This record gives C-alpha cells, sequence and structure tokens, in this order.
C-alpha cells in the first residue's frame, strides 16, 4: 500500500452489519497481541463457567513476569482454548510476542494517543505502530505515504517520543 | 375453457403454431425446444436476449429442481418448537 | 425481510396440500434413516416412513413450510399449525 | 392461473376454483316446471288456509300458526327462491337442469336418514327459526378465497352463486319437513357433512392444469379419427368436422373449406 | 431405456419434482462443472491437486464456481460457442458483482 | 457426490443464460493454442503434433495421459479451446440476411442512419419497445431512401432547412447471389448517363469498415448491444477451434484412428486458409485472389451450416454428406430432442406382462432375476443392522443378498470379489447396496404415455418365472392386454422419491379420473 | 495488515445432529473450520471477534440430501497485505539467491537481483547471512522489506518484495 | 498406472467389469475407476 491503494475489501469507510458507516481499524503488533490474549482469557472464562453450570488463577496469565513466561502462559492458553489443531495461529501469536515493541496496555495506549492525535492515516499509525525509526527520513522512505504529509520535525519528535516509551526488557 | 383463454390471451388470435407460441416473448431454450432450435437460437444471439430460467424446459435442460407442485415451497427448520421439545 | 407477511395478514388456505404433505413425509423418513432422533414412542416399528407417519399422528414434527407468492414474497407455516385430512 | 411469465391466463381456474374429480352431475330443481308445480312445492303461508303446515308433520304445528315473525321469514325465503328461478333461467336459456357441481347433497340425505333410523310416522321436533338461520350460516361458512378486501369478497360470493343456488334448492323448509321428515340430530349431521365434503374439493395450489387440460382435450382426438367420417355417410352434408377440421380450428386457417 | 417426452409430461402431470431430477441427471448423467464469476463461461482452468484456479481471458482466480449439470447440456454448449455464440451461464446472487 | 474427486469451489444454481457473440478478442484471450498445421499426429505415429489440430493443449480424451493444461484425467477434463486466424473477414453463414437487412438500412459512405429525430414516423418506431417489429418497421420504411438528405425542414417551421451532417451521396440497391452481395447504382437522370446501375460485388472488409462506424445511439436503435451484440462481431475474422471432446476419434487399435466429420472439415479450412495467404505475399493476379477468397468462404459457411439454399452441398470422400454442427442439433435425434429432454437411464426394466386374479389392486409380481440385478442403497442404522448383516452374509449370488458395500468415505467394495462377505463389519452411515424386496415401491408405465393414468405406482412381490403380473383392473388406465404387451419398471432409489411414489403416483389415488 | 472486516460463512449440519443442542454444535463447527483459515478475498483469518454475539439464519434444508444449510455473520480479524507495503519481519532462511522473511503468518521472499551490491553474502559465517558496511542480516535479526507482488492461492498468499532502495535492511 | 491404495502390491493386479463400466482389484474387492 505505497500509495494507499487499499481496494473495495479494505476501503477505508466500512459497513458494519448495523448498516452505518464506520472508520477503518487497523491495530499494530502490540493491539492485535492483546485484542486476541483478550479474546482468548474470555472464552477460556466462558468455557469454564460454562462447565461449572453443567457440573483467581485468571489474573497470573494476563500479568507476566518474562518473555518466557508469557510465552508459556501462551502455550497453556493455546492447548486450553484451540486445541492444538492451528499451527498458522501459535506461528503467529509466537512472531507477536518475540516482536510485540509494547507490552503494557497502558504503554500502547500511549502510543495509539501519540501517533493518531495527529490525526493521520490508520495504516499510517498501524505501521509507525510497528515500526521503530530512528530518524524521521528513514521513516518517510519506508512509508511513503508519510512523505508530504507529516513535517519532518513532528515526525521526529514522535519517533523520539515513540523510542522513549519502549519498555525495557 | 383454458385452451381457449390460453389461444386468445394476446388481444387476437394466437395459433397453436411456431408461428403463434415461437413467436411469444417466453424463454430462448423454451421456444427452441421443438421445430425452429438453430434460428431461434441465432436470433437470440444476435438481439442479446436473456433468458430467466423459471420454466420446465429450463429446469430439465440444466438438470435442476423445477418448480412443479412438490417443489413449489422450501421445508425449513423451525429451532423454536426443537427446543421446546 | 422485506417479504415476509406478519402473522396477522396471511391470506392462504389453512388446510395442508397432498403435496406438502408429500415432501414432509420424504424429508422426515431420510433424516430419519440417517439416525436423527426420533420425537416420539417408537413401538416395534423398523421402517423410516411409518415413523413419520407416526409423528405426523402427534403432530411433532419441527419443520415449516414456506410458501412463495408469484411476485416473490413469502408465508411461513409451521407443520404442527396445517390442519391435514384423513 | 399463471404462466412462466406470470401473465394470468384465468383470474380463478375454472371460474370456481374447484378439482375436476369432486364434480359430478346434479339437477337444479327450481328452473323447470310450472308455475302451479313451483308455487305447491316451495310455497307456505302459515295465515291462508291454501298453502298451510299440516300440524302432523311440525311437533309445535299447534302454536306456530298465526304467527308475524315466521311468516317475514318465509317471505323472505320465497323471495329469494323467485330471483333464484328468474337468475337461472337467465343463464341457461334452454331450460336444462342437469349441470356438474360439487357435493352428492342428496346420498348425504339419504346417509342421514338410513343412519338414524327415522320413522316418518312420528312428528318432527325442528324449528323454521333453526331451519332458515343453519342454511343461511352453512352458506355464511362456504370459503374458497381468503381474502379480506371487497375485490376478493366479491370474486368469492360470484364462485359460489350457484352452489348457494343448488343448496337453497334442495334445502327449502317444506322440503324438510315434508319430504325428508327430519329430525335436530339429522338436520346438523347433513350441515356439518356438507360443509365438510364441500371444504375438501378445492383445486391443491402446485397443480399443473396445462398438462392436464391438454392430455384431456388429446386423448378423445386420437380416437376422434374412427367416426370423423359418420358425417361421411350423408353426401349432401360434406361439411367439414372432425380431424380437419380440429387442425383448422389450431391452425387458425384464414381459409375455411 | 428411454425416458422420453411423454414420460417426461406424465410425470410433470403428476407434480413429483423429485423423481423426475433423479431420473434425468443422477441415473443417466451428471457432471461437474467449474464456471467463471464474471464472464460466466466453462473456460476456467483448475488443477485439483493443488487446488489452483484461473480464469485466463479475465485474470480472474476468485470468483470461480462449481455446478452440477447434465454432460449433453455442457456437450450444446460448446457447439453452440464454436459457432461464435455465448451462453453465459450466470449465478443468483452475481448480480453484486 | 458428482467428479469423484474434492474442490473448494462452492456449489451454486444457475439462475440466467444470457446470450451474446464473441469479439475476435475474447476469441483470442480465451484460446490456449493457435492451431497451425493442417495435420493432427506427428511422422512417428505416436504422439499429436504440437500446434497442429490434435494439439496436447487442448485435452485428451484417451484415459491413460491426462491434459497438460490441467493434468486431469480424461474423466475430469471439460476440454479447451483452440483458434484460427483468417487472412480476410468471411461472411457468418447464420447472418447473411440480416447483414443485408442492416445494410440497406444505414448510408454507404458517411455511415449513419438515413432518418433522425425530426421525421414523426422515427418517433413512432422509437416509442415502440418490441425490438423485432422495431426493426421491421425501420426497414420497410428506409428501404426506399436511396439519397441521404443533406437538410431536413423543420418542425417548427416546413420553410426552414436544418442540416443534419448528411454526405448527399448516393445508395445502391443490394441483391444476394450465392454467398455473394451484389449492389447496383442507379445514377440520378440529372447527371446526363442513362439508368444503367453500375454493378459490383461488395467487399467484406468494406462492409465491416462501415459497420464499425455506428454509433451507440444506432446501436440502440437498429435492435443491436454495445457489450454482447456489436454487428461489427457478425463477420468473422477468428475461428475458434474446439476441443477433442466436441470432436472424439473412434480408435479400433492402437494405430487404426477415425477421425470425425468436423476435424477434417476444419483441417480443409485450415488448408484453405494457408493456400490463400501463401497466394496473398507472392503477388498472384487479383483473379486467383477473388477465387481463394470464394473457396474460403465457402469451406467456413459448409463447415457449420450444409443445408444452405441454393447452393451444392459439400461431400465427403465416401460421397456422404459432411454433417454440420446444425444437423448435430435440428433434428429428433439431435442434442435437444434426443439427448437433453428425454434420456436412456439406468435401473430400470421391460418385459412382457400377464394377468394374476391373487394379487391385490396395488401389487405388481416381479420375476427373481430381475429382482437380483436391480438394487437399493440402504443406510445402515441400529434398527436394520442385524438383518443387513444377514444380508451381506449371503452375497450376491443369493435373494435376498446384496451386491455393494458404500463406505462413509465414497468408497465402494464389490462384494462378489472381495471374499469378506463373511468379514466386513458394519458401522453407522455405511450403505448396502440391497435387492429389491417385498413391498418396495416401483413406477410403472406402457407406451405411448398419452395421460396421465398411464405411469402408476406398485408394491413389488417377487415371483419365478420371467413376467410381470398386474390385477385385472388396472388393464383399463393402461390399455394393455396379455397377446405381447411389454411394459417398462422405474425403481426410485432414496426416501424422497420412495415417498413421492407412495403418496402421489399409487394406484388406489387413481380411480376417479 | 491486521483490520477488522465483516464475513459471512455457509455451514452444513449432518441430519444425526438434530437436537436441541444444534446451536452449540453450529458454534462448535464455526470455531473449528474458520479460525485459522485463509481466504485470497480477504486474507488469512487471524482472530473472530464476539464469539457470544454469533449471528444466526434459520436452517434451509436442502432437498437432495437432508443437511441443513445456515448462513452465520460475524466480525473478524485478519491479515492482508498490498502493493507497495513495507513490513518489518524475522529472517527464515539465507540463500545464494536472496532470503526469505517471514511477516505474521505468510513469507515474503528477496531475491539478490533486489538488494544494493553493498550487502554480500557471508556463507563461511554461522549462520551464513548477509554482511555491509553498516547493517547485518541473519536469522532473528528484524528486517524491513517493501513487498512489491503477492500471489493468492486457496490455503496461502506468498509475497515477493524488494530492498534495492535505500533506508533498507537491518534496523 | 493404476493401483490400489490398500494392498499396495506390485504388480497390481486389476479386473475389468465391463458389464458394469468399473474397475475392481481382484484382492480387496476395491473399486478404482468408474464408468
Amino acid at each position: 500500500a505505497a500509495t494507499l491503494q487499499l481496494g473495495q475489501e479494505f476501503q477505508l469507510k466500512q459497513i458494519n452489519h448495523q448498516g452505518e458507516e464506520e472508520e477503518l481499524i487497523a491495530l499494530n503488533l502490540s493491539e492485535a497481541r492483546l485484542v486476541i490474549k483478550e479474546a482468548l482469557v474470555e472464552r477460556r472464562r466462558a468455557f469454564k463457567r460454562s462447565q461449572k453450570k453443567h457440573k483467581a488463577d485468571d489474573d497470573d496469565f494476563m500479568h507476566s513476569e518474562t518473555r518466557e513466561k508469557e510465552l508459556e502462559s501462551i502455550d497453556v492458553l493455546l492447548e486450553q482454548t484451540t486445541g492444538g489443531n492451528n499451527k498458522d495461529l501459535k506461528n503467529t501469536m509466537q512472531y507477536l510476542t518475540n516482536f510485540s515493541r509494547f507490552r503494557d496496555q497502558e504503554t500502547v495506549g500511549a502510543v495509539i494517543q501519540l501517533l493518531k492525535s495527529t490525526g493521520l492515516h490508520p495504516f499510517e499509525v498501524a505501521q509507525l505502530g510497528s515500526l521503530a525509526c530512528d530518524t524521521a527520513d528513514e521513516a518517510k522512505t519506508l512509508i511513503p505515504s508519510l512523505n508530504n504529509k507529516i513535517s519532518d520535525d513532528e515526525l521526529e519528535r514522535i519517533l523520539k517520543e515513540l523510542s522513549n516509551l519502549e519498555t525495557l526488557y | 375453457a383454458l385452451l381457449v383463454d390460453v389461444m386468445t390471451t394476446q388481444g387476437g388470435l394466437t395459433s397453436v403454431t411456431r408461428h403463434g407460441f415461437n413467436r411469444s416473448n417466453t424463454g430462448a431454450l423454451m421456444r427452441c425446444s421443438f421445430e425452429e432450435t438453430v434460428e431461434i437460437l441465432f436470433e437470440a444471439g444476435a438481439s442479446a436476449e436473456l433468458d430467466d430460467c423459471r420454466g420446465v424446459s429450463e429446469n430439465v435442460i440444466l438438470g435442476q429442481m423445477a418448480p412443479i407442485g412438490t417443489g413449489a415451497f422450501d421445508v425449513m427448520i423451525d429451532e423454536e418448537s426443537l427446543v421446546k421439545y | 425481510k422485506e417479504k415476509a407477511i406478519p402473522k396477522d395478514q396471511r391470506a392462504t388456505t389453512p388446510y395442508m396440500t397432498k403435496y406438502e404433505r408429500a415432501r414432509i413425509l420424504g424429508t422426515r423418513a431420510l433424516q430419519i434413516s440417517m439416525n436423527a432422533p426420533v420425537f416420539v414412542d417408537l413401538e416395534g416399528e423398523t421402517d423410516p416412513l411409518r415413523i413419520a407417519m407416526k409423528e405426523l399422528a402427534e403432530k411433532k414434527i419441527p419443520l415449516v413450510i414456506r410458501r412463495y407468492l408469484p411476485d416473490g414474497s413469502f408465508e411461513d407455516w409451521s407443520v404442527e399449525e396445517l390442519i391435514v385430512d384423513l | 392461473t399463471r404462466n412462466s411469465l406470470g401473465n394470468v391466463i384465468q383470474f380463478i381456474y375454472g371460474e370456481d376454483g374447484m378439482d375436476a374429480a369432486h364434480i359430478e352431475k346434479q339437477s337444479l330443481d327450481t328452473i323447470g316446471g310450472s308455475d302451479a308445480a313451483f308455487e305447491k312445492r316451495y310455497r307456505v303461508d302459515l295465515l291462508n288456509t291454501d298453502h298451510t303446515l299440516d300440524p302432523s308433520l311440525l311437533e309445535s304445528g299447534s302454536e306456530i300458526l298465526g304467527d308475524l315473525k315466521l311468516q317475514v321469514l318465509l317471505d323472505e325465503e320465497y323471495k329469494q327462491l323467485v330471483k333464484d328461478r328468474k337468475f337461472l333461467r337467465e343463464v341457461f336459456v334452454d331450460g336444462e337442469a342437469n349441470w356438474p357441481l360439487p357435493v352428492n347433497i342428496r346420498r348425504i340425505i339419504q346417509n342421514a336418514q338410513q343412519t338414524f333410523h327415522i320413522d316418518h310416522t312420528k312428528p318432527s321436533d325442528l324449528t323454521i327459526k333453526d331451519i332458515v338461520l343453519g342454511v343461511k350460516d352453512l352458506q355464511e361458512n362456504l370459503l374458497v378465497l381468503r381474502g379480506k378486501n371487497e375485490i376478493i369478497q366479491n370474486a368469492q360470493r360470484d364462485a359460489v352463486t350457484l352452489f348457494c343456488c343448488l343448496l337453497r334448492s334442495r334445502l327449502a323448509t317444506r322440503r324438510v319437513l315434508q319430504e325428508y321428515r327430519l329430525t335436530k340430530q339429522a338436520f346438523d349431521w347433513v350441515l356439518s357433512n356438507i360443509e365438510a365434503q364441500f371444504l375438501r374439493s378445492v383445486v391443491h395450489p402446485g397443480e399443473m392444469v396445462g398438462v392436464l387440460a391438454a392430455q384431456s382435450i388429446g386423448e378423445p382426438a386420437t380416437q376422434m379419427t374412427l367416426n370423423t367420417f359418420h358425417f361421411a355417410g350423408v353426401a349432401s352434408k360434406k361439411v367439414t368436422s372432425g380431424v380437419p377440421r380440429l387442425k383448422e380450428i389450431l391452425n387458425v386457417a384464414k381459409n375455411m373449406k | 431405456l428411454r425416458f422420453g417426452e411423454m414420460e417426461r409430461d406424465c410425470m410433470i402431470a403428476h407434480g413429483a419434482a423429485s423423481f423426475l431430477k433423479e431420473r434425468l441427471m443422477e441415473a443417466s448423467d451428471a457432471f461437474r462443472v467449474h464456471i467463471c464469476g464474471i464472464c460466466g463461461l466453462m473456460t476456467v482452468i483448475a488443477k485439483l491437486n493443488h487446488n489452483q484456479f484461473e480464469c485466463k481471458g479475465c485474470d480472474n482466480k476468485i470468483d470461480i464456481y462449481q455446478i452440477h449439470i447434465p454432460y449433453a447440456a455442457k456437450l450444446l454448449f460448446q457447439e453452440l460457442m464454436a459457432m461464435n455464440i455465448t451462453p453465459r451461464l450466470y449465478t443468483d446472487r452475481s448480480r453484486d458483482f | 457426490m458428482v467428479g469423484q474427486q474434492y474442490s473448494s469451489a462452492p456449489l451454486r444454481t444457475v439462475k440466467e443464460v444470457q446470450f451474446g457473440l464473441f469479439s475476435p478478442e475474447e476469441v483470442r484471450a480465451i484460446s490456449v493454442a493457435k492451431i497451425r498445421f493442417p495435420e493432427t499426429m506427428d511422422e512417428t505415429q505416436t504422439r499429436a503434433k504440437i500446434g497442429g489440430l490434435n494439439d496436447p493443449r487442448l485435452g485428451s480424451i484417451d484415459r491413460n495421459l491426462k491434459c497438460q493444461t490441467c493434468q486431469e484425467g480424461m474423466n475430469e477434463c471439460p476440454g479447451h479451446f483452440g483458434h484460427i486466424d483468417l487472412a480476410k473477414p468471411v461472411f457468418h453463414v447464420g447472418f447473411i440476411a440480416k447483414i443485408k437487412k442492416v445494410c440497406e438500412c444505414v448510408c454507404m459512405h458517411c455511415g449513419k442512419l438515413l432518418l433522425d429525430e425530426h421525421n414523426e414516423l422515427m418517433r413512432q418506431a422509437l416509442a415502440i419497445k418490441d425490438s423485432k417489429k422495431r426493426f421491421a418497421a425501420i426497414w420497410t420504411l428506409c428501404k426506399t431512401k436511396m439519397v441521404c438528405e443533406t437538410d431536413v425542414p423543420s418542425e417548427d417551421d416546413p420553410t426552414q432547412l436544418v442540416s443534419r451532417g448528411g454526405c448527399g451521396n448516393t445508395q445502391p440497391t443490394i441483391r444476394k447471389d450465392g454467398l455473394k452481395l451484389v449492389g447496383s447504382w442507379k445514377k440520378d437522370r440529372a447527371t446526363g448517363d442513362a439508368d444503367e446501375p453500375e454493378l459490383r460485388v461488395l467487399s467484406t472488409e468494406e462492409i465491416l469498415n462501415i459497420f464499425k462506424h455506428i454509433s451507440v445511439k444506432d446501436f440502440t436503435s437498429l435492435g443491436f448491444n454495445e457489450v454482447f451484440s456489436r454487428p461489427e462481431w457478425m463477420i468473422l475474422t477468428c475461428l475458434p477451434v474446439p476441443p477433442p471432446p466436441v470432436r472424439p476419434s473412434i480408435s479400433f487399435n492402437e494405430s487404426q484412428r477415425g477421425e470425425d466429420d468436423l476435424t477434417f472439415k476444419l483441417a480443409d479450412i485450415l488448408k484453405a486458409n494457408i493456400s490463400l495467404e501463401t497466394l496473398e505475399h507472392n503477388g498472384a493476379p487479383h483473379h486467383a485472389i477473388e477465387e481463394a477468397e470464394s473457396l474460403l468462404q465457402f469451406h467456413v459457411a459448409t463447415y457449420m451450416d450444409n443445408d444452405i439454399a441454393g447452393q451444392p452441398q459439400a461431400l465427403q470422400k465416401s460421397g456422404r454428406p459432411v454433417k454440420s454442427i446444425r444437423a448435430r442439433l435440428k433434428g429428433k435425434e439431435g442434442r435437444i430432442r434426443g439427448n437433453l429432454m428425454g434420456k436412456r437411464v439406468d435401473f430400470s426394466a421391460r418385459t412382457v406382462i400377464s394377468g394374476d386374479p391373487n394379487l391385490e389392486l396395488d401389487q405388481v409380481g416381479v420375476p427373481k432375476s430381475i429382482a437380483k440385478t436391480l438394487t437399493y442403497p440402504e443406510v445402515v442404522t441400529p434398527y436394520n443392522i442385524d438383518r443387513l448383516t444377514q444380508l451381506v452374509r449371503n452375497g450376491p449370488n443369493e435373494h435376498p443378498g446384496a451386491k455393494y458395500v458404500i463406505r462413509d468415505s465414497g468408497d465402494r467394495i464389490d462384494l462378489r470379489y472381495s471374499k469378506r462377505a463373511g468379514d466386513i463389519q458394519l458401522q453407522y452411515g455405511w450403505k448396502v447396496e440391497r435387492h429389491i424386496m417385498d413391498n418396495d415401491p416401483v413406477l410403472f408405465n406402457r407406451q405411448p404415455s398419452l395421460h396421465k393414468m398411464s405411469m402408476m405406482a406398485h408394491r413389488v412381490k417377487v415371483i419365478p418365472y420371467s413376467t410381470f403380473r398386474l390385477n385385472l383392473s388396472v388393464t383399463s388406465p393402461y390399455n394393455a392386454d396379455f397377446d405381447g404387451d411389454e411394459m417398462n419398471l422405474h425403481v426410485p432409489q432414496s426416501e424422497e422419491t420412495r415417498a413421492e411414489l407412495s403418496q402421489l403416483c399409487a394406484v388406489p389415488l387413481q380411480i376417479v379420473s | 495488515m491486521f483490520f477488522i472486516k465483516d464475513l459471512s460463512l455457509n455451514i452444513t449440519l449432518h441430519p444425526s445432529f438434530f437436537g436441541p443442542r444444534m446451536k452449540q454444535y453450529l458454534k462448535t463447527k464455526l470455531l473449528e473450520e474458520v479460525e485459522g483459515s485463509c481466504t485470497g478475498k480477504f486474507g488469512y483469518i487471524l482472530c473472530v471477534l464476539d464469539y457470544d454475539n454469533i449471528d444466526i439464519q434459520r436452517g434451509r434444508i436442502l432437498p437432495t440430501d437432508g443437511s441443513a444449510e445456515f448462513n452465520v455473520k460475524y466480525r473478524a480479524v485478519v491479515f492482508k497485505p498490498f502493493k507497495g507495503e513495507v513490513v518489518d519481519g524475522t529472517v527464515v532462511s539465507c540463500s545464494q539467491h536472496g532470503f526469505e522473511v517471514q511477516v505474521g503468518p505468510m513469507k515474503v521472499f528477496v531475491t539478490k537481483h533486489l538488494m544494493p551490491q553493498d550487502l554480500t553474502f557471508n556463507a563461511g559465517s554461522n549462520p551464513p547471512s548477509y554482511q555491509s558496511s553498516e547493517d547485518v542480516i541473519t536469522i532473528k535479526s528484524r528486517i524491513r522489506v517493501k513487498i512489491e507482488g503477492c500471489i493468492s492461492q486457496v490455503s496461502s498468499i506468498h509475497a515477493i518484495g524488494s530492498i534495492k532502495e535505500d533506508y533498507l535492511g537491518a534496523i | 498406472v493404476l493401483t490400489c491404495p490398500e494392498c499396495k502390491v506390485y504388480p497390481p493386479k486389476i479386473v475389468e467389469r465391463f458389464s458394469e463400466g468399473d474397475v475392481v482389484c481382484a484382492l480387496c474387492g476395491l473399486v478404482l475407476s468408474d464408468k
């Protein structure tokens, strides 16, 4: 999408099941990983509630000490929620976990606020949330849409602030 | 009564031949079914004619279920009664 | 969903034709022969058609007939509420 | 009745919406006969000695005589019968009485007489009010079209006109009390059976009537060839009829023989 | 044995569509054909082992449909198309595209 | 469950059939092999020549090798189309009359309609929605204007002349001689020349050029379409080549291939095309070019229709006429009336009848062997697995018995060769193809089937000997006696079909005609 | 690229599952068939939202086999790139012709003609990699690839990208 | 080449049933190609 050619299937204006126009939603690695983790843990909780109906521990999964412990919790979650029949989901989740720029929800919200305060395109915002660039020109070349649309000083400020926001591992 | 009403429904006397029925507005395959096949096909092609596939002959050519008696309706599942049991 | 007629404005016959009866019996016999659950007290019968007739007798077939008007609209009638002559 | 394109060929199949196998030959008794026979058969008068009901027929025959509402009802019934005679003579100008129609009322009445062991030698417990109101209500409960606007109402009355005429012809008060001698139980049974047997004669939606009509017309056309040349037995009657005449009718030939 | 036109008409008179469909297609000649969703023709090339579906003329690899038709209907369509006529099969819900 | 394979394309049902015409662009794009040689198979006489009539990219009909384009067996390859390029355009034998009629209705020089909106008659013609009558009226009106009018009186004032851009030239009168379209110019008497209409054979390329110049409003007015039915396409430039499925070769032996007539005609077409091409580039005299073009037109015309009026019939080397494409479809035994409205079927029998006064009204006696040949696919369930197991143990040489066992996956085991009559264990959902057993519904008829009551349902009873049995009261609806009549038996193969035969067509329900 | 879309599917339920718990079987069928799939029209099917809010439609018993077909609509998060897209990813395998980069669930290949000559292939290194004056790219090295084209089949989508211009390589 | 996918015996033993339009392995009775 160098020229923002998203096609009909991925138009900026989306028609939902309610028939009202909505802005197209784009999520980076951190947002998508958090959303899928939340959905999986909610589904696990629903499954446990259903099993209790037919017939505490969940706080430790979301709060992970380390990357390896997070990966182990992810494997347990996939075993207990997915069944192990979906390898592509495991690969995507591993790719999200290994290269997640931001682990905490509040920091991800800060990144979202910083990127979308200027009102840029959701594609550019998600790309900036996915890519960490040292210099504004590096991002502008690697994101041709950002060219001619954002001042270099603003892009440099955003990139430096994002680099500062990265939580040390 | 039905035969007579069919023969005189277009405002005039329409004979039961190719000139009366095969020159009607019905579907292309239906009309080409008997006695003027290739010429009707040629004319339909040249005029860019659209067939609707609702008559018996069009559903016999395509190997489908015509809306004929038992085929005039759809059978669907009612969830309310199924759950009630 | 504009085509569907409200239940109060239904203007079709409240009896069920012979074609609808034959279609319903065939569908139920096929489903029974494909190991579907039986809703009545089977008593020594081993033929899906006869069990279909038996279920029809107590009005327990959970199916709905959709009737197509010529314009395109349709009318929904449950098998329970259709009068069957004997 | 429509076709594949949706064009209406008939606004009702057969103009009465009846199946072709639920129809038998029945005679309309109002058309034929002289005025004297009609007057004697169908007229009942509670004030003139000429046309009274014999009290040995009706259980309450003694008290009813001289009443006022009853004679008004009987007068309305007789006016209806007169209008029916006029209309029926307007339709069939030849004066013929036997036409095909649904429901064999004669067999229903005979079954009512045979099942209940009705003895004609005893008075019956019927009431004129009950007979008249029952016949009118049964007419009210005959349905082929179930619309709600006025158009469908007019169409349905037009459909059931002739059957209502026959029904009025057979169930007249004097005919019931003097010819059949039905009781209350048998009368209720007859009305219920008539309604039930009528409601099962309507045509079933989904029937392919075009191929039925074509087969019905063209099956006797195959055997028609044999006896076409019977008019060939008259040399001075060399008029086209039979296979060539049907051929010319179908082709809509512009030069007849 | 020949199941002629008179037999078909009698079965239509009775009103048994399912018997007609079973006699016509399942008992004589049933065929499965892939058709293009844009031009509505039988030109789609399908490699079933690798499930590679391609329409060369219209550059289509997504909108491709499976249809169950007799074999004589396919022969008739091909013979019609061999004389520069286009019988273009379309689907119920292809008006959206 | 047709194809014995799996595909991820969704199943759908045909709703519309939009006819039309190929553009040469479409014929080129669709095709995968430009046919080039008048030969089919190589000089080694073992494989087909690449680029010939039997190019492997089109497909194969044989059951050993698979198609090069799709790598599928002969039971799954539909067939792919070739194309042949023509030196000069050729008239299509099926639109000569329409071409001439639309030619007489349009100016031969400016390429525009002889009339416009000013005339009231044009308003009347353009008020009609029916294309056929519209074109007929426009033709019968505009066939008589041999000169294009430069100026037309105005509707508001007849004295005011408005120019419509007409060229003002004189249109000819066109007649048809065989496959040729010959025009005659009637020069104006004011020119001083005699009233002798100069005759000339109109060239197809000029007519094509004239038709290509027509506009969209005239497209709609004439009765054509912009997308599907342009008139320029009515003149052939490229000829599609049908795959070998359409023209199957019958091989008696390994080196004995009798080819179809259609491929011989196509080979002759290509031979004539290459001859005309090699004379075209050699600077031959105009007479030879005209003769070669006439021969090419004759071959292309008689390839599709071989019954053209007023011409000789293209004959085969043995003297028989060449069966064109039209003769395939037009007959009573052709595709429409012989392979699409009625066709031969499976699971059926035919035998003489007899009378049995001990049978019930709606019961038919079926011979033993005919009961041993036809089958029924019963589904194994908890209610029948014991009887079905005993039936499988019985085998195919004993009645009752079974003949095949279908698994859940579609595989089918022949019980005769598989020793496992006493070995196969049945599960839920498998199918046993068992013999036809007492009280199975069948359909039964006699030809000709003139009316509804000549095709009725019955319940079977298995009997010895070779005749069918009937009650002596159903012989009236069938118009049948027992001096040699044979009737036909058809077996349903499902539960819905069995219910239809038992609740609609039964003999008890057919008494009051 | 991650996006939220509205999807629908037709699911056939076998007659042997016709009971009061049909909704549970439909939900299990949907979850087991849809999640993790790939469709060329919408890319890989990553996840489905609002599992409790699954929309359902009335059954329509097929006239040929008795299996009830249902139409199910839902909202899903999916991944699909576009021409000219630039994405970060992880090097999977190293070859002389170029390299392969995993991005999300997909693979984008780059041919040696699509990088500047400053990046030279080193085979003696363990593992073999591409070495330049400033950027070194190897296994588990974050690399930005500008996707140039994509090929879509039934079950997967492959991609081909180029890094021929500046500001590409190791980050 | 046409081989039984269950017996896995080379060379395969195969009998063609012409009167039924079938190709049948002569050991397991499996039906290979129809029509």
